[PDB]
C-alpha cells in the first residue's frame, strides 16, 4: 500500500507538470 | 489537452482508493 | 587547487588523551 | 642556478673556426660543424616565420651561411665552451623549466594513488636541490592540499618534503612549524 | 576534554564487544536533548561515524528514530529541532544514507501531508502543532535535497 501511494502521489506531480506544460504550449 | 486531464483524473481517483487502502492497513 | 582532500580531520585526528 | 650567476654571426663565425681547428685535431667534427650549420639555418627560417624588413635581413644571413659552407683565428676551448653556452642560453631550451614546472601541477589531481606519491616525491627531490623555489602560490597551496589529501602514502611523502625543506634552510622554519607539528597524530 | 575523554572511553567500550552501542542509540540522543535542556556542530557526530559499519544497524536505528519521532508522536519541537540539526551536521562517505533517508521521508511525507492538507480544507492549535512538525520535516527534505544538489528523478530511480 505504502509503495503504491508513494507512485500515485509522484504520478499525480509529474501530471501535474504535464498541464504546467500544456498551458505553455 | 485531453490527455493530461484524463490521466490527472485516474491518477487522482487512484491515489484516493489506494489512501483508503492504507488507512485500513495502518491501524 | 583543492582538488581532493579530506572532509576535515575526522579521517586522520585520534584526539589527545589526559 | 650553478650557470647563470648583427654580432650573433660573427660568434658563428668564431665558433666555425674553433671547431675547424678541431678537425685538424681530431676527425668527426665535420659531421658537428654541419649540423651546427643546419641548425643555425633553420632557428633563422623559424623565426622568419613568426615581414620584408627581416626577409631582407634573412636572405642576406641564409647568403652568407651558404657562402660560409663553402668556405669549409687564435680562439680556443673556454671561450668556445662560453659562447655556446650563451647562444644555447637564447635557443628555446633554457627557458622551458617554468612550462615543465605547470604540467607537474595538472598531475596532483588525479584518480590514482602512485603517480601522485611519486610525483611529491620527485618535487620533494626537486625543492632539496633549489631551496629558493617555495615562493610560487600554487606550489604553496598544492602542498597544503595533498597536506590534506585522503590517502597515507601522499601524506608522509609531503610531509618528509615540508620537513627535509625546514632542516635546509636553518631560520625561517618558525612559518611552517605550526602546521607540521599538528601533523602527528594522524593514525 | 570532558567528552574527548569520554569519546575514547567509548570507543574503547566498542572495539571488543560489536553490539553493545547499537543495543541501545535512540535512548542515547533523547537523553543527550535532556541533558542540553538541563544545561541551558556535529555533536553526536562521533556515534554516528561509529555506527556506519554494519548495513542493517545503520538502516535500523536511523529508519526507528526518525518514523517514531516524526509521524504520530507528539514529540518536543526542540527535540525535533536537536535531531533535525544533528541530522543535517552528519557527514556521509557513501550513497546509500541520503537515497534511503529521502525515500522513507518522501513516502511519509506523501501519506501523512495529503490527509492533514485535505482534513483542513474539508474543515485548531492541535494542527498548528502538528502542521509546525510536517513542515520542519519538509524543509530538512529541501535542504538535504540542495546540498547535494540531486534531480528527484534520480532519487526515485532509486529503490
Amino acid at each position: 500500500a505504502e509503495e503504491d501511494t508513494q507512485f500515485n502521489y509522484h504520478r499525480k506531480k509529474n501530471i501535474a507538470a504535464e498541464r504546467k506544460e500544456a498551458k505553455q504550449e | 489537452l485531453e490527455s493530461v486531464r484524463d490521466k490527472f483524473q485516474e491518477t487522482s481517483d487512484e491515489f484516493e482508493a489506494a489512501r483508503k487502502r492504507a488507512k485500513k492497513a495502518k491501524q | 587547487i583543492l582538488q581532493e582532500n579530506d572532509f576535515g580531520d575526522f579521517g586522520m585526528d585520534d584526539r589527545e588523551i589526559m | 642556478v650553478t650557470s647563470k650567476m648583427d654580432e650573433i654571426q660573427q660568434l658563428q663565425k668564431a665558433l666555425l673556426d674553433y671547431l675547424d681547428e678541431n678537425t685538424e685535431t681530431d676527425p668527426s667534427l665535420v659531421f658537428s660543424r654541419k649540423f651546427y650549420i643546419a641548425q643555425w639555418f633553420r632557428d633563422t627560417t623559424l623565426e622568419t616565420e613568426k615581414k620584408e624588413i627581416e626577409t631582407t635581413g634573412q636572405i642576406m644571413h641564409r647568403a652568407e651561411n651558404r657562402k660560409k659552407f663553402l668556405r669549409s683565428d687564435t680562439v680556443d676551448y673556454d671561450d668556445a665552451c662560453l659562447i655556446v653556452r650563451y647562444l644555447a642560453s637564447m635557443r628555446p631550451f633554457a627557458q622551458s623549466f617554468d612550462i615543465y614546472l605547470t604540467q607537474i601541477l595538472r598531475v596532483l589531481g588525479e584518480n590514482a594513488i602512485a603517480v601522485r606519491t611519486k610525483a611529491m616525491k620527485c618535487l620533494s627531490e626537486v625543492v632539496a636541490v633549489d631551496p629558493s623555489i617555495l615562493a610560487r602560490l600554487d606550489m604553496q597551496r598544492g602542498v597544503h592540499g595533498r597536506l590534506m589529501d585522503n590517502s597515507t602514502s601522499v601524506r608522509e611523502a609531503a610531509v618528509e618534503l615540508l620537513g627535509r625543506f625546514v632542516l635546509c634552510r636553518p631560520q625561517l622554519a618558525e612559518q611552517y612549524y605550526d602546521m607540521l607539528i599538528e601533523r602527528i597524530l594522524d593514525t | 576534554a570532558m567528552r574527548n575523554k569520554a569519546d575514547q572511553q567509548l570507543v574503547e567500550i566498542d572495539k571488543k564487544y560489536a553490539g553493545f552501542i547499537h543495543m541501545k542509540a535512540v535512548a542515547g540522543m533523547k537523553m543527550s536533548y535532556q541533558v542540553q535542556q538541563a544545561i541551558n556542530s556535529a555533536l553526536c557526530s562521533h556515534l554516528y561515524s561509529m555506527i556506519r559499519g554494519n548495513r542493517q544497524h545503520r538502516r535500523a536505528f536511523l529508519i526507528s528514530l526518525l518514523n517514531l519521532f516524526d509521524d504520530t508522536a507528539k514529540t518536543d519541537v526542540t527535540m525535533l529541532l536537536y535531531i533535525a540539526d544533528n541530522l543535517a551536521c552528519f557527514p556521509y562517505q557513501t550513497q546509500e544514507e541520503p537515497l534511503f533517508i529521502m525515500h522513507h521521508i518522501d513516502i511519509t511525507l506523501s501519506v501523512s501531508g495529503s490527509n492533514l492538507l485535505q482534513s483542513f480544507k474539508e474543515s485548531l492549535i492541535e494542527f498548528a502543532n502538528v502542521s509546525q512538525g510536517i513542515l520542519l520535516l519538509l524543509m530538512l527534505k529541501q535542504h538535504l535535497k540542495n546540498l547535494c544538489g540531486f534531480s528527484d528523478s534520480k532519487i526515485q530511480k532509486y529503490s
